């Protein structure tokens, strides 16, 4: 029972023999994985004893160290006050375990695996990143040594997938200095065929995409993320993790040099499909909808018509309380139908025809309080009312100009929703009547719009544009 | 990294363009060296002239089809080069077409440096090895230092002989 743990700590605590030790604490492995009570409960042992045990008695030993780390880890699992008490060290001995035990190939996997149970936490991984050890030194170097080693491979990667995040923005930039490109590049080319090397693979490539300087060289010839497809198209086609990191790292991907990515046609079909598949993950659609808005002049300029449209009334509909998605798909809306001219014909409110402007326009009225959305909804309005005349006619009834007339002045201080609102105006009344009362309500916020913004090339363009259409009854029009 | 380029490599499909920028950049070479789809980078990082210069490599495509993607690049290109393989001459006489499309889109800092690959085949060569400054008697820039990729002979002396006639003259 528990005098056993006790005549264990008291065995622990006094160190006499070298040799004996290594037996007390290999008996509590025992107890460690004896799950007929948590005994473990003292909070005594594992934190406090069993540390200086740890890195005392044998420092350099693989006699009492790899015991050691093992019991760690069986011991932050069942007890959990330790997680407490680790750190707030085991940071600073857990550097020294993997750097002394260089060279073992089952003496380093509970060192990784101790750590990849150890990074979860927080709070410890900042005290790790401080030090002289320079951790990733160490996990490189165990990654460089064992190929073929499905262990190291991964307990490593998940355990830089979760320490990238948090480093810099300039030893990012540094690690694409020729290191990190071939250890994490070359696992995803021994271990092809395991999903969780390639999902945090496809983690820790997304986590230094984000410099100017590093999408370069990972869009470049020489290390070529194209391995986004491969592991899209095979290692994953039916599961949501890997679709939407690949996803995702396809869309940070797209800076200026669009007629890579479009011209290797694998890489527009993919993302099309990886949409379609799974329409209820959303960040899957602020991934994708952004990145094939981006792409669609160039895999346009190059049926494929049809492919954005249905996945985006769809996620216009669905994720109707979030901001992101409506944006994006809106965005991607707009973006197909002011490159492609046939499907004006298939997007209307008649019976199999979608009613996307119906959605748009409840996806404006709802997100008021936000720039990015009525930027990209009167865009998106705008398209859909220019090459249409039965569509400038709901809306001007229900009643979106006095709707949209607030939205602008209420958002007075931006030029870009002014541009956007007044185009939207400016479009949507051409060819109509104007009920005095229209006008002289409309006319004097326009002005408003138009004496706040006087530097803007299309907020006065637009502007005088869109007053044109507004310029008894002669004792009323005089007034 | 002191400096960046644009460095572009223009011809007529067939000749080693990719073969070229291989051996420069990375220094393999497999004999079926597939077409290059499109462009495509191969960035490299040269210490030279007391600075850190950082050279893009834009290897172009050859076909017709791909004539006008390709067309969007010449602007930025600090230095051009053209390439003719000196087996076949018909892909030397496209190079009026190439000339033409490097006066209707390159820039006027655009250093155009012509190139003949493929010189182990010199002996078979249709194409002779006067030549090519006898074209290259057009607009001064123009120079000609024939090549071969697969047996390594003159290949850097075209990057950098090309980067130090660049940086010799901008401040
Ligand atoms: N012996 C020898 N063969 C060469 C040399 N350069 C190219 N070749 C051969 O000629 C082939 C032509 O292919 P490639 O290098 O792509 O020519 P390319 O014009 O650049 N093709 P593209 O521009 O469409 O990408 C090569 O695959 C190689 O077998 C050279 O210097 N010597
Ligand atoms: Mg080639």
């Amino acid at each position: 029972d528990e005098e056993t743990l006790k005549k264990l700590i008291v065995r622990l605590n006094n160190v006499q023999e070298g040799k004996q030790i290594e037996t007390l604490v290999q008996i509590l492995e025992d107890l460690l994985v004896f799950t007929y009570s948590e005994h473990a409960s003292k909070l005594f042992q594992g934190k406090n004893i069993h540390v200086p045990l740890l890195i005392v008695l044998d420092s350099y030993m693989a006699s009492v160290q790899q015991v050691g780390w093992s019991l760690l880890c069986k011991l932050i699992e069942v007890c959990p006050g330790t997680m407490q008490s680790l750190m707030g060290g085991v940071h600073q001995l857990i550097l020294k375990m993997l750097t002394v035990h260089n060279a073992s190939v089952n003496l380093s996997v509970i060192g990784l695996k101790t750590l990849d149970l150890l990074l979860t936490s927080g709070k410890i991984t900042l005290l790790i990143l401080d030090e002289e050890s320079d951790i990733f030194m160490l996990i490189f170097d165990a990654m460089h040594s064992f190929p073929a080693n499905d262990e190291v491979q991964k307990l490593g990667c998940k355990a830089l997938h979760v320490l990238f995040e948090r480093v810099s923005e300039e030893q990012l930039t540094e690690f694409v200095e020729n290191k990190d490109y071939m250890i994490l590049l070359s696992a995803l080319t021994n271990f092809k065929d395991e999903e969780e090397i390639v999902l945090h693979v496809l983690h820790c490539l997304h986590s230094l995409a984000i410099p100017c300087n590093n999408v370069e060289v990972l869009m470049s010839g020489n290390v070529r993320c194209y391995n986004i497809v491969v592991e899209a198209m095979k290692a994953f086609p039916m599961s949501e993790r890997i679709q939407e990191v690949s996803c995702c790292l396809l869309h940070r991907l797209t800076l200026g040099n669009f007629f890579n990515i479009l011209v290797l046609n694998e890489v527009h079909e993919f993302v099309v499909k990886a949409v379609q598949q799974y329409p209820e993950n959303a960040a899957l659609q602020i991934s994708a909808l952004s990145c094939l808005a981006l792409l669609t002049e160039t895999i346009f300029l190059n049926e494929d018509k049809l492919f954005w449209l249905e996945a985006c009334y769809k996620a216009l509909t669905w994720h109707r309380k979030n901001k992101h998605v409506q944006e994006a798909a809106c965005w991607a809306l707009n973006n197909l139908l002011m490159y492609q001219n046939s499907l004006h014909e298939k997007i209307g409110d008649e019976d199999g025809h979608f009613p996307a402007h119906r959605e748009v326009m409840l996806s404006m009225l709802m997100h008021s309080s936000s720039k990015e959305v009525f930027q990209a909804s009167a865009n998106a309005l705008s398209t859909l009312l220019e090459q249409n005349v039965n569509f400038r006619k709901i809306l001007l009834s229900k009643g979106i100009h006095l709707n949209v007339l607030e939205l602008m002045q209420k958002h007075i201080h931006s030029p870009e929703v002014a541009e956007s609102g007044c185009k939207m105006l400016n479009h949507l009344f051409e060819g109509s009547n104007t009920s005095l009362d229209i006008m002289a309500a409309v006319v004097p916020k326009i002005l408003t719009v138009m004496k706040r913004h006087e530097t803007s090339l299309p907020v006065q363009l637009e502007a005088l544009r869109a007053i044109l259409h507004f310029i008894e009854f002669h004792h009323k029009l005089n007034m | 990294a002191d400096f960046k380029l644009q460095v572009i490599i223009i011809g007529s499909r067939g000749v080693g363009k990719t073969s070229l920028m291989e051996r420069f950049t990375d220094d393999t070479f497999c004999e079926a060296c597939k077409s290059t789809v499109g462009v495509d980078f191969k960035i490299k990082t040269v210490e030279l002239r007391g600075k850190k210069i950082r050279l893009q490599i834009w290897d172009t495509a050859g076909l017709e089809r791909f004539n006008s993607i390709t067309s969007a690049y010449y602007r930025s290109a600090k230095g051009i080069i053209l390439v003719y393989d000196i087996t076949k001459k018909e892909t030397f006489d496209d190079l009026p077409k190439w000339m033409k499309m490097i006066d209707k889109y390159a820039s006027e800092d655009a250093e155009l440096l012509l190139v003949g690959n493929k010189l182990d085949c010199e002996t078979d060569r249709e194409i002779t090895r006067q030549q090519g400054e006898k074209f290259a008697q057009q607009i001064t820039g123009m120079r000609f230092c024939e090549a071969s990729a697969k047996d390594n002979f003159n290949v850097d002396e075209i990057f950098l002989k090309l980067v130090d006639d660049i940086l010799k003259k901008m401040p």
